[PDB]
């Protein structure tokens, strides 16, 4: 304080996981990937786990660049 | 301390313009011995209780030295308004008592 | 009453800055004893909480094989026990002594301090340490008494050096005897007021107590503290009610008393030197005082304070008169004339009454007549209770 | 069953702990203060435990003051009133109008 | 090694007593609602308005330690619990004293600086801390017993008003222990000392106790009534002991009025229980002098005594500058009587047919007491025959009750 004066003076519905994505037991049956990606998971994506994915096109494969380990 | 008693209260201008001259004219380490405190008492001495007749003066102080400057413009400002009760002065003087310094920046 | 509004609104804020004020500062507790926090080092207090442990005070009796270099000293640690401690290291051989109190720590209760004597709180309580109002100024008609009192009890401490030249050594007691309201305690009270030594009163009722030697108790521990001082001087006001002359009436009538009195015969002339002390007992009653505490050597000065004379009643009338509303030509030697044997105590009730018949009448001004009517009615109509009568008899 | 035997395991620690003083309520004092006098101890200004209310501390009344801290931490019944206890040594015989005669 | 030596002059506490503290604000005056009186209002508050930007301005920076609650807090650490209550033996030096347990035990231990250092007097209770015994600060002293036995709470409801035939016996007394206190500028413009002893004395029943009592109804100042009776103890000492306390409650609760009743009963009352006889009562009335005159200093302190046998106290007791004014209380006449019975007489219902005068001349050597007498018997009469009214035959078996049988 100055001198005193004297006398005079919107949270998402939803969240998109990349892959690898970290999903908890819990998430696997409410985690669905969505409809118009080129990738659709073989088995039910909700077992979780590693799950093959099936190509529906065929152009250039975008992969993920592994990383060392520290 | 001399001059300041003949000269108390009286504005002389004879006195200011040496007792600024012998101000600024000394060191800045003859500044430091405390003998020189009482220089500025003479000024001030010649200003008792006249008021604010000072701003002449203390732009005067203004060019010498720290820490004596700060000295030198309380005292001198402080036997201008000695027996007034000034409490807008003694507004500033608790000011300068606020803010400590961890002796030589708090002599005055 | 225009300002009404805004003196109050200032009055309010002056109290709302007051106890926002006591708030940062502290004003408060007063009932655990706390003082205000200006004189709070708490830092220094931490450090006395350590450093400086706590010492039990305990009495020395004896020092053994005091020659060699073991000296071991018995203590008597007041109702905790006895022990036989060393002494220690921080402290000297030759400043302990046997029979003194001394500080001893709990551990191994080694002496620490040696300690002043122990004193009763109320005796104590007994020497005078704010002056009376008094001075010889304000006792008139004792120009003589006076002189005779000054020159034992106040000139030997203000110029010593006049009587150890000449080889004198100088009266040390004084008895003041004469009727009620003559002036005794007065002129105590203005020794006290112009003594620069150590002025202990003492009434001669204070020195009566429940139980038996208890009474000599207080007049040793009296002497003792008064010994442990340059100069002294000790007042023993009604004197009577301790020094009454010794008598054995087949019972023990008046045994312990008589003890108490002898005690302080002992302690003014004994085997012992009194030391510096100077007494002064005023008694209105001296014909009941014993022959040994009226001998010289215990009361060498026997100074009479007889009923003033007409010139000194006249001095007294002026001393209480001086400040009152008095008129132009108040003959004072006409009133002092009216008051033939009169005290000056009953002096200064005619004033009072003088100027209080004044304030009955609502007037400012003490006139002769009511200076007139006040003497009868204070040496005349209360001449039924006067004291003098009685007790020139006993003076 | 089960805590009847717990309570007696932990009854053997509980009795370990050092018992209460008995002390006299003088006066309380601000900040939850009370002066007390412990029964063969003289006198004392202790502290009030949290679930005793400084209100309930009334004057003369037995307290049970801890062992270390001599914190006044429970409200003992009270003692006999000093005037029943001058009247027990008195023992004025109880009357009434019937045992009157004449 | 050399003993230590105090910084403070003599061992005694500071003699003010209760004051305001540090609220004690310069008095600003005139008291009218006026622009001086505000300009000094503003005064005051002008340097308190500096004052709290300093105080603030300083603390705001003060360390994490060094807080009013922090320091408060580390004070309470310091003192501990438990607070042992001792007592004070000798104050050896500013800082350090000597200290007795409970148990008898002393110790020599540090005053520390929080405690108030100026209500430190030997004898008093000083509360140390539990395991060093430091001196950690005083207990305030509880009111002693015999100081509510002195000490009258309620004023008596008996007024001025209810005394009868006494103007001029009401107007002595107002002047040393009422007027006084109310305007005491007329003493001053004088210069005279208000009369300092008053004596109340005459025949039993003659109202001594009732103006007493009306002065005790309409006092500013604590009012101490001890019966003369009282001074007579069972033990040597004792009565110089307790005549000594009593001037001593009164120095504290300034200013005070000591109303000594019944003073000539202390030596024409011969009790087995006074261990001493004539001889400690001789003491006592000799401690009894020197509190009314002797060497102490008095303080606003008015004595007032009463005894229906004055020939019996000591002529020194009642010299001038003891007790000033002797006021007589003769038996009442034919005109004060008639106003005695008026004034015990005005909330009763009479009948008719009881006539004042006739009750006037009952007895020659009528009292107060005995026209009271007469009227609440006379009203008990009538309470026994169921009645509300006081008929004159009610008096009459008034009169053969109190004044014969
Ligand atoms: N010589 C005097 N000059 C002036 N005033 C006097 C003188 N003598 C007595 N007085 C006044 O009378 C009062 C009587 O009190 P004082 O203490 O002098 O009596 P005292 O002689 O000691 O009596 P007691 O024998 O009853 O103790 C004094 O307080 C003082 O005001
Ligand atoms: N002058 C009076 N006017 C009115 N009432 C009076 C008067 N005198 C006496 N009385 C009544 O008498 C009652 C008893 O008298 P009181 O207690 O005053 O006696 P006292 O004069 O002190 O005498 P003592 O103590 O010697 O018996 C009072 O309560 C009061 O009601
Ligand atoms: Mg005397
Ligand atoms: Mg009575």
């Amino acid at each position: 304080v100055s001198t005193a004066v004297l006398s005079i003076t919107p949270e998402p519905n939803f969240q998109l996981l990349d892959n690898p994505a970290r999903v908890m037991p819990a998430q696997l049956k409410v985690l669905t990937m969505p409809e118009t990606c080129r990738y659709q998971p073989f088995k039910p994506l909700s077992i979780g786990g590693i799950i093959i994915l099936k190509d529906t096109s065929e152009d250039i494969e975008e992969l993920v660049e592994p990383v060392a380990a520290h | 301390l001399a001059c300041g008693m003949i000269a108390v209260g009286s504005c002389n201008g004879d006195v200011t313009s040496t007792i600024l001259q012998t101000i600024m004219e000394k060191s800045e380490t003859e500044l430091k011995d405390t003998y020189a405190r009482w220089l500025p008492l003479g000024l001030g001495l010649n200003h008792l209780g006249k008021g604010e007749a000072i701003e002449a003066i203390l732009a005067a102080l203004e060019v010498v030295s720290e820490p004596f400057r700060s000295f030198a413009n309380t005292l001198v400002d402080v036997c201008a308004y000695a027996g007034s009760g000034n409490v807008l002065k003694v507004q500033q003087l608790l000011h300068i008592c606020s803010e400590h310094f961890d002796a030589d920046m708090g002599a005055h | 009453s225009t300002y009404s509004r805004q003196i109050k609104q200032v009055e309010d804020d002056i109290q709302q800055l007051l106890k926002k004020i006591n708030e940062l500062t502290g004003i408060k507790e007063s009932d655990t004893g706390l003082a205000p926090p200006a004189l709070w080092d708490l830092a220094a207090d931490k450090q006395t909480l350590q450093s400086e442990q706590p010492l039990q005070v305990a009495r020395c009796t004896k020092i053994i094989n005091a020659d060699s270099e073991d000296p071991k000293y018995i203590i008597n640690v007041k109702q905790f026990a006895k022990f036989v401690v060393d002494l220690s290291d921080q402290v000297a051989p030759t400043d302990i002594e046997e029979g003194m109190r001394v500080g001893v720590d709990r551990n191994k209760y080694q002496i620490h301090i040696p300690l002043p004597p122990k004193i009763d709180p109320t005796v104590t309580m007994m020497q005078v340490e704010e002056k009376p109002d008094v001075t010889y100024s304000d006792v008139g008609g004792c120009k003589e008494q006076i002189e005779k009192l000054r020159e034992v009890v106040e000139t030997p401490l203000l110029h010593p050096e006049r009587f150890v030249n000449l080889g004198i050594e100088p009266p040390k007691g004084v008895l003041l005897f004469g009727p009620p309201g003559t002036g005794k305690t007065l002129c105590a009270r203005a020794v006290a007021n112009r003594t620069d030594a150590c002025f202990i009163r003492v009434i001669g009722s204070e020195l009566v107590q429940k139980y038996v030697g208890e009474g000599a108790r207080m007049v040793r521990e009296l002497f003792e503290m008064a010994r442990t001082k340059k100069a002294c001087l000790i007042f023993f006001d009604e004197i009577d009610a301790i020094g009454g002359a010794r008598f054995d009436d087949g019972a023990g009538g008046d045994n312990e008393v008589q003890r108490t009195m002898l005690e302080l015969i002992n302690q003014l002339d004994g085997f012992d030197p009194r030391g510096n002390i100077k007494v002064l007992m005023a008694t209105n009653r001296p014909d009941t005082l014993d022959p040994a505490l009226m001998r010289p050597g215990r009361l060498d000065r026997k100074i009479e304070f007889s009923l003033p004379d007409l010139e000194g009643r006249t001095h007294i009338f002026k001393i209480h008169a001086r400040s009152m509303s008095v008129e132009r030509d108040i003959r004072f030697e006409l009133l002092a004339r009216l008051c033939p044997n009169s005290t000056g105590a009953e002096i200064r009730s005619v004033c009072t009454e003088a100027g209080m018949f004044a304030i009955r009448a609502r007037r400012k001004i003490a006139t002769e007549k009511d200076f007139l009517e006040a003497v009868n009615k204070v040496i005349k109509s209360y001449a039924k209770f006067s004291a003098t009568p009685r007790y020139m008899t006993y003076n | 069953l089960n805590a009847k035997v717990r309570l007696l395991r932990e009854e053997l620690q509980l009795l370990q702990e050092q018992g209460s003083y008995v002390g006299e309520v003088v006066r309380a004092m601000d900040k939850k203060k009370v002066l007390v006098k412990v029964h063969p101890e003289g006198k004392f200004v202790v502290d009030v435990d949290k679930n005793i209310d400084i209100n309930d501390v009334t004057p003369n009344c037995r307290v049970a003051l801890r062992n270390d801290s001599y914190t006044l931490h429970k409200i003992l019944p009270n003692k006999v009133d000093p005037l029943v206890s001058l009247m027990m040594v008195e023992k004025v015989p109880d009357s009434t109008y019937e045992m009157i005669g004449g | 090694y050399e003993p230590p030596v105090p910084t403070r002059v003599g061992k005694k506490k500071k003699k003010t007593k209760g004051p305001d503290a540090a609220s004690k604000l310069p008095l600003v005056t005139p008291h009218t609602q006026c622009r001086l009186k505000l300009l000094k209002l503003e005064r005051i508050k002008d340097y308190l308005l500096m004052e709290e930007e300093f105080i603030r301005n300083q603390e705001q920076m003060k360390p994490l330690e060094e807080k009013q609650e922090e320091e408060r807090s580390k004070v309470d650490d310091l003192r501990g619990t438990p607070m042992s209550v001792g007592t004070l033996e000798e104050i050896i030096d500013d800082n350090h004293a000597i200290v007795s347990t409970s148990v008898g035990s002393e110790h020599y231990v540090s005053i520390l600086s929080f405690v108030d250092k100026d209500l430190l007097e030997p004898g008093c209770s000083v509360l140390l801390n539990h395991k060093v015994h430091a001196v950690i600060g005083v207990l305030m002293d509880d009111t002693d017993p015999l100081v509510t036995v002195m000490k009258v709470e309620k004023a008596p409801q008996e007024t001025y008003a209810d005394i009868g035939g006494l103007d001029n016996q009401i107007q002595e007394i107002k002047e040393s222990v009422e007027l006084p206190l109310t305007h005491p500028e007329y003493y001053e413009e004088m210069g005279i000392k208000p009369p300092k002893g008053v004596i109340l004395y005459g025949p039993p029943g003659t109202g001594k106790t009732l103006l007493a009592k009306a002065v005790a109804n309409q006092t500013s100042a604590t009012f101490l009534r001890v019966v003369g009776s009282e001074l007579i103890q069972k033990y040597l000492g004792d009565g110089p002991k307790l005549v000594r306390e009593l001037f001593r409650v009164a120095e504290e609760h300034a200013p005070s009025i000591v109303f000594i009743d019944e003073i000539d009963a202390i030596g024409t009352k011969r009790y087995d229980s006074n261990s001493g006889g004539e001889r400690e009562i001789q003491r006592t009335m000799l401690e009894l002098l020197n509190q009314l005159d002797g060497f102490d200093s008095r303080g606003d302190v008015k004595v007032i005594m009463a005894t229906n046998r004055i020939e019996t106290l000591d002529p020194a007791l009642i010299r001038p500058g003891r007790i000033d004014r002797k006021i007589e209380f003769p038996l009442p006449d034919e005109k004060t009587k008639k106003r005695i019975f008026q004034i015990h007489t005005s909330r009763m219902t009479l009948a008719d047919d009881v006539t004042l005068d006739d009750l006037i001349m009952a007895k020659d050597d009528l009292s107060g007491a005995d026209i009271k007498a007469i009227c609440t018997e006379a009203g008990l009469m009538a309470l026994r025959e169921r009645r509300m009214k006081v008929t004159n035959e009610d008096f009459k078996k008034s009169k053969e009750n109190v004044l014969y049988k």
